[PDB]
């Protein structure tokens, strides 16, 4: 199984963007494997 | 070994995900390569440091970004999705509240091969990877490392 990287871009801030997205405020968990969960 | 993102592929060949190239060491979420060997030209990447709770692993060396989202500013995903050119999307991060502190989260759904992709600050120093995160519609935490 080949996994190989290819490079796409510089990482740059750009003035140009689309901008999108809300900002939720959310209680949450993280366990063992690295999952995040609700939590009430 | 360019600084840069980088598209993360396998071998029809399929984008798995995606990382950030900085002082010569690679870095991706965990859960995009498991921990494999990379495959860059003619050169190979092994796996330096890695760890499954946070969901990230770096190759060559250890983990390089430390830079940290201030909790007012807005931000920009440099997503790299796959079948298309790199691109910038702006957005003012939400919050995971948890028992060891927040973390910032951009809730943002794009498509599975797109995770690894750095998050900026305006200096445009990566502030965390996108791709492990929570649904409630899909929420990314701003996934950083320990330098």
């Amino acid at each position: 199984v080949d996994m190989y990287i290819e490079r796409a871009g510089d990482i740059t801030w750009e003035k140009d963007a689309e901008v999108t997205g809300n900002s939720p405020r959310l209680d949450v968990a993280l366990d063992e494997s690295g999952d995040f969960s609700l939590v009430e | 070994t360019t600084d840069g993102v980088y598209r993360v592929m396998t071998r029809g060949s399929t984008q798995v995900g995606v990382g950030v190239m900085q002082e010569g060491v690679f870095h991706t979420m965990w859960h995009v390569t498991k921990g494999a060997a990379l495959r860059s030209g003619e050169g190979r990447l092994d796996p330096y440091w890695g760890d499954v709770k946070q969901d990230l692993v770096s190759y060559c060396g250890p983990w390089k970004l430390d830079a940290a989202w201030d909790g007012l500013s807005e931000v920009q995903l440099l997503a790299v999705p796959p079948g298309e050119r790199a691109k910038n999307i702006q957005t003012l991060p939400g919050i995971f509240k948890t028992k060891d502190g927040d973390i910032g989260a951009v809730a943002l759904d794009y498509p599975a091969g797109t995770s690894g992709s750095p998050i900026l600050d305006k200096s445009g120093r990566v502030i965390g990877l996108y791709g492990n995160g929570v649904v409630i519609s899909y929420v990314s935490a701003i996934t950083q490392g320990k330098r």
